[PDB]
């Protein structure tokens, strides 16, 4: 019956995944379906755009449904669509496949009485909003991630592939309105919570990496720039050519030197348009960043136009239209004083801490700590006595 | 009230609750007051514990809350209150790394029955030194809180020296407040601290 | 109409319905006040005008057969107050029309009125009505369709330095392809009133932001002369927008109402309290890693 088509797809198949076509028939017959698991994971991984995986998938999932793991069967499926090209193939197929299920647990949930086929409505459904945005539809989209989110927010758990799949949807709605900030937030979400599992290719690592980086440096308020260097996304990408220089921006902007990043991004401006749109923001990035970590490695919290001209290498007219931008974009709060030549910051803006950042606030605690001990010295010496 | 409840210290992982008795056990409890639901479950600390974790999983087919965790110190060691609360939260980690099952932090304080209230302060008989009274009482009590203040801010010093020597991991979301300690923190000089210089010429 | 004679006509028409009345229905009477208030724009009396609209209570339109009514009715009320050139009151009246269920659900309807509010409630004089009111207008996902009218509220919400040939140079060749507020020989005199506006959202910004900045430097931050800068500063305390004291040695203007002893120290004891608390939750974060490492 079935035995039968594997064995046609076998013949046209590439002798690379012969091997692997093998174990379907034999795993089928024995009965001994957790390897049958096993084997159609490993199948996928190198055969993923080939268009013998989707003709496959078809046999195996009219077959079984409640006879192998719910979650392993619709994640093949979510990376398929992916894959096609048609998006209209795409949008078809899930509707039919999800109301299959919703039909199926009525009658399979109590049955089996330990197996949920509801965790798999939802796996599909982040797809169904996936698959909109592709055909370019925005609104669409919009309200199945509404709906998406209120759902994960109702269980009392969530497995890890969800919310993957809820984040995967999100993701790309973000960045066709060319968001940046509100894109570089949730990408980091999607990347902790994310699978050991590759079912994500190396392509799509470094895709993610060039648009966080983007995302990053024609910001307004990432200074979690030091996040991808201690995150491995950015860290292990360093070895094309791009990211080179892309890398040492970062490095730059964190060190402050405004020498090194004038230097690299005249050269690659022309190479790259999304950077040359957005000039005015990225020039002045790294002037923003030099004026709140001054601030910050400095113990009390005032300084002249005069520093601040020389750390940015601006005039002094330039130095009071670039506090004013900080203050209006929310980096610092505080007073300023034109007539005492002062900038009189009140609060500073938490971010990350590295190990240099951790010595330096220890050693502001040990005045401190040296203070609490004498004063109540003095206060024991005092009214000895009187302590009833 | 207890429940019966086992604990092997040999190897932790391993231990009894009995479902059974927990159910017929709140039934009882609605004859003494109905208003009473399962909202968590004490521990007898004297600490937390990360085997706390698997335990925490059992009562959450009995709530309608996240579960509660309470560490009732039984040999009352503290400076203030000898409980500290927390709560099951599941979250991401934002230092790369997997969506944990962790206990957040719940600060305790006390709230009581105006009844139950009048019989604590009949038992007790003391005068109290870590409560205020007359004035020497507040001379004790403001010496008191100077050293509290230097043990716990002791502890600050030496938690930054473990991280770049013995290496604990750096955990951004503690080390974020300290740094708001500093922007929130009083100068010296301002015009502030001179009114505040004039209030006690007034006084 | 036709006639030279239609100002003759504003006098019997209005007279009239204040000695008839009658048993005619509701919507007949509403037709003839609005017919009547049209006759007064023509005849120049728009203030009698308005004692014609307040005889019908706004309380009779919120039925549906007097539907197209209410619109109209709205639109002569923009007109008479703009002749006046109350801005504020403009503002308020097409947002009426904009809550009406034609304007709001009609794809069409809605754009030219949307774009309308907007050109208003930037000419209102800063109110703690105009606050409200703007803040309302970037809830709504209508306002995300039109783009030129997007950015144009976008920078009045935020709070930003600007400058006024920069707004006349961009909203030039776009705006003056609008009308109403804009072209002509009366609205050009409402499109003036912006230059005073852009100065004004100046001053609120410069106020929040420094406290003592110096008269001298004002002056060429708001691209004027230290006469002018002067009276914008004085007719902004006036309303109660701003506070000030400018020292004519033009040593400082300082922006800031001076604060009581007890205000500043009641802040220095919220500081206090807070530095207690964070000390305490760091504590109990430390007793728990002491255990996870």
């Amino acid at each position: 019956e079935i035995d039968t088509i594997l064995s046609t797809l076998r013949m046209e198949a590439d002798p690379s995944l012969h091997p692997l076509f093998e174990q379907f028939e034999k795993f089928y017959e024995e009965k001994l379906w957790f390897q049958l698991s096993e084997s159609l994971t490993k199948f996928f991984d190198d055969a993923k755009s080939t268009p013998l995986r989707l003709r496959l998938y078809d046999n195996f999932v009219s077959k079984f449904y409640d006879k192998i793991n719910q979650l392993s069967v619709v994640k093949y499926l979510l990376a398929s669509l992916k894959d096609s090209k048609d998006f209209d193939e795409s949008l078809k197929y899930l509707d039919d496949l999800k109301a299959q299920f919703q039909e199926l647990d009525s009658k399979k949930q109590r049955n089996n009485g330990s197996k949920d086929h509801g965790d798999g409505i939802l796996l599909i459904d982040s797809e169904i909003a996936r698959t909109y945005l592709l055909k370019n539809d925005l609104v669409k989209a919009r309200d199945l991630l509404d709906d998406l989110e209120k759902t994960l927010d109702k269980k009392d758990s969530i497995p890890l592939r969800i919310t993957n799949s809820f984040y995967s949807t999100n993701s790309q709605y973000f960045k066709f309105k060319n968001d940046f900030n509100s894109f570089y937030y949730t990408s980091l979400l999607y990347l902790s919570t994310l699978e050991p599992s590759t079912s994500i290719t190396l392509a799509e690592r470094q895709q993610l990496a060039y648009d966080l980086s983007i995302s990053a440096l024609l910001g307004d308020k990432i200074y979690n720039f030091g996040e991808l260097l201690h995150h491995p996304i950015m860290e292990t990408i360093v070895n094309d050519s791009n990211y080179d220089w892309l890398f040492q921006l970062l490095n730059a902007l964190t060190v402050g030197d405004f020498d090194k990043f004038d230097s690299l991004i005249k050269v690659q401006i022309s190479k790259i348009p999304i950077l040359a749109q957005h000039e005015s923001f990225l020039r002045q990035k790294i002037c923003l960043m030099t004026l709140i970590e001054t601030v910050f490695v400095k113990n009390i919290r005032m300084l002249s136009f005069e520093d601040i001209s020389k750390a940015t290498h601006l005039p002094k007219d330039n130095v009071e239209h670039l506090v004013m931008r900080a203050i209006s974009l929310g980096l610092l709060k505080g007073s300023i004083d034109q007539v005492n030549e002062l900038v009189t910051i009140s609060w500073v803006q938490p971010r990350i801490i590295s190990g240099d950042q951790i010595t330096k606030m220890k050693d502001r605690l040990v005045e401190w700590n040296d203070q609490v001990e004498k004063l109540g010295k003095k206060m024991e010496a005092r009214g000895q006595s009187i302590w009833v | 009230f207890a429940l019966p409840f086992e604990e092997d210290e040999k190897n932790s992982d391993v231990w009894f609750l009995d479902h059974n008795y927990i159910e017929n056990m709140n039934e009882m409890c609605k004859k003494i007051n109905a208003k009473e639901k399962l909202i968590g479950w004490y521990h007898s600390g004297p600490k937390l514990r990360a085997s706390d974790l698997k335990i925490n999983e059992l009562f959450k087919k009995y709530t309608q809350n996240n579960p509660l965790l309470l560490i009732v110190d039984v040999k009352q060691q503290g400076v203030g209150l000898p409980t500290d609360a927390y709560v099951a939260i599941e979250q991401v980690k934002d230092d790369g790394t997997s969506t944990e099952k962790t206990f957040l932090h719940l600060p305790c304080t006390i709230e009581a029955e105006e009844a139950e209230e009048i019989g604590v302060e009949h038992l007790l008989r003391d005068v109290r030194d870590q409560a205020a009274g007359g004035l020497s009482i507040r001379l004790t009590n403001q010496l008191k809180s100077l050293k509290g203040l230097q043990s716990k801010l002791k502890d600050v010093v030496e938690y930054l020296d473990k991280v770049i020597n013995k290496e604990l991991p750096i955990n951004h979301t503690i080390l974020g407040k300290l740094q708001d300690v500093f922007n929130l923190l009083p100068n010296l000089g301002t015009p502030d601290d001179d009114e505040i210089d004039v209030e006690n010429h007034d006084r | 109409k036709e006639e030279g004679k239609i100002d003759e006509a504003a006098d019997i028409l209005c007279e009239l319905q204040v000695e008839t009345y009658g048993s005619m229905e509701m919507s007949e009477k509403i037709q003839f006040i609005l017919e009547q208030m049209e006759l007064s724009i023509l005849k120049g009396d728009y203030s009698q005008a308005t004692v014609l609209s307040r005889k019908i209570l706004k309380k009779t339109f919120k039925n549906p057969k007097y539907e197209s009514l209410k619109l109209e009715y709205y639109n002569l009320l923009v007109k008479i107050s703009l002749h006046k050139r109350e801005y504020l009151e403009v503002a308020q009246y097409l947002q009426e029309i904009y809550q009406t269920d034609a304007i709001k659900s009609d794809e069409a309807k809605w754009k030219p009125v949307l774009s309308h509010i907007v050109y208003f409630l930037v000419l209102s004089p800063y109110g703690n009505l105009q606050n409200d009111l703007i803040h309302k207008i970037q809830n709504d996902n209508n306002l995300k369709k039109l783009e030129s009218q997007e950015s144009l509220v976008k920078l009045f919400t935020t709070n930003e330095l600007m400058r006024w040939p920069i707004v006349q140079k961009t909203y030039e060749p776009v705006l003056n392809e609008d009308d109403l507020a804009f072209g002509g020989e009366a609205n050009k005199h409402h499109w003036e009133d912006l230059q005073k506006r852009v100065i004004e959202h100046n001053l609120r910004v410069i106020s929040e932001y420094y406290s003592r900045i110096t008269l001298l430097r004002l002056n060429e931050l708001l691209d004027l002369t230290e006469s002018q800068t002067e009276t914008y500063i004085s007719d902004l305390v006036n309303q109660g927008i701003i506070y000030a004291k400018v020292n004519r040695p033009a040593k400082i203007v300082n922006f800031e109402k001076p604060k009581n002893s007890s205000q500043l120290l009641n802040e220095w004891s919220h500081n206090v309290d807070e530095l207690l608390e964070h000390i305490e939750t760091i504590g109990h974060l430390i007793t728990k890693e002491e255990i996870m490492h």
